[PDB]
């Protein structure tokens, strides 16, 4: 029942010539829902959202536009503070957002920064706490934190069809003779939704490791993700090995037996 | 301070000649955001190519998805060309309809 909203921020300074470049991509779970960068008046939002009839996105557009504008000042003081060559181009990555589950009055807030890939201290308490006592959008808006929980709900209400989705993987194994004295078995899982998924190879009922190959799960580009796991096996020993696919949209962990 | 990119080339849907699809080149785990990615059909920089909006993983490394709408054939060969500061020379990975 938990859901999360995140805003990934990135600012890159241009050695001397010009103003810094930046971008802010907003995600909800594993779906992108917002975008805003150097040169764009307002933020472009996922088409698949009910859009605007007068839709109040102000609070956001406001917070974001500000965060963006300030990128330069931010870049400078980090440089100053650490006196790094202004001849070089440094980047500033910043992560904010929250995890939420109303039926547990649970709101977790995140605020992580990093300069040139190095983390910047917090001593603020990693995930802090936010609130869900909605009703009125105050005058103390500057702060995104105070709105995270709300902004999330709006997105969920405006994307129910895509956000509250859950497409299980479609699996199948492919055999590829390894003219090297062995055979390779590849377990495919395609078009599944939440990217979190796990594949394993079991031999005679045992997890198989150190002899298997895994690829970072990748986006299909269509809104789902793909991933596959493979293993090398002695000729005709096919039916011996089995593949297991665990996933959120699966009623039960899917088990595969060589292409049939 | 720097991280070389991981590349992956694949099709949106299972490769099947004569039928429309999408060629994908996926770059991740690389750092300095600046990166150059091109898709190649028989070796030529493909015309219309779009990519996702820049973003980064937990470890702060970035990742992008370059893609193009295409229709494969038993002959036409496709590949992806990635250029980054961490590279001595450009890197090219050939598409493979099985991997």
């Amino acid at each position: 029942g938990s859901h999360s909203l995140r805003y990934f921020y990135t600012a890159v300074s241009r050695p001397g010539l010009g103003e810094p470049w930046f971008i802010i991509v907003g995600y909800v779970d594993d779906m992108q829902v917002l975008r805003f960068s150097s040169k764009e008046e307002t933020p472009r939002m996922a088409p698949w959202l009910e859009q605007e009839e007068a839709d109040n996105w102000e609070q956001q557009t406001r917070i974001v536009t500000i965060q963006g504008q300030l990128s330069e000042r931010n870049l400078m003081t980090l440089v100053h503070f650490y006196n790094k060559s202004m001849d070089d181009s440094h980047t500033l990555q910043w992560l904010q957002g929250c995890d939420v589950e109303p039926d547990r009055h649970l709101c977790l807030w995140y605020n992580q920064l990093a300069y040139d890939s190095e983390d910047l201290p917090t001593l603020n308490e990693n995930p802090s706490s936010c609130t869900v006592g909605n009703s009125t959008v105050p005058h103390i808006s500057q702060d995104l934190k105070s709105h995270c929980s709300d902004l999330l709900q709006k997105y969920l209400e405006k994307g129910k069809e895509r956000l509250l989705r859950s497409d299980p993987p479609k699996a199948h194994v492919t055999r590829h003779p390894r003219p090297e004295g062995d055979v390779t078995l590849r377990c495919w899982a395609l078009g599944f939704y939440p990217a979190d998924i796990t594949l394993t190879w079991q031999l005679n009922g045992e997890e198989l490791t150190q002899d298997m190959e895994l690829v970072e799960t990748r986006p299909a580009g269509d809104g789902t993700f793909q991933k596959w796991a493979a293993v090398v096996v002695p000729l005709g020993k096919e039916q011996s090995y089995t593949c297991h696919v665990y996933h959120e949209g699966l009623p039960e962990p899917l088990i595969l037996r060589w292409g049939g | 301070i720097q991280r070389t990119p991981k590349i992956q080339v694949y099709s949106r849907h299972p490769a099947e000649n004569g039928k429309s699809n999408f060629l994908n080149c996926y770059v991740s785990g690389f750092h300095p955001s600046d990166i150059e990615v091109d898709l190649l059909k028989n070796g030529e920089r493909i015309e219309k190519v779009e990519h996702s909006d820049l973003s980064f993983s937990k470890d702060w490394s970035f990742y992008l998805l370059y893609y193009t709408e295409f229709t494969p054939t038993e002959k036409d060969e496709y590949a992806c060309r990635v250029n980054h500061v961490t590279l001595s020379q450009p890197k090219i990975v050939k598409w493979d309809r099985d991997m």
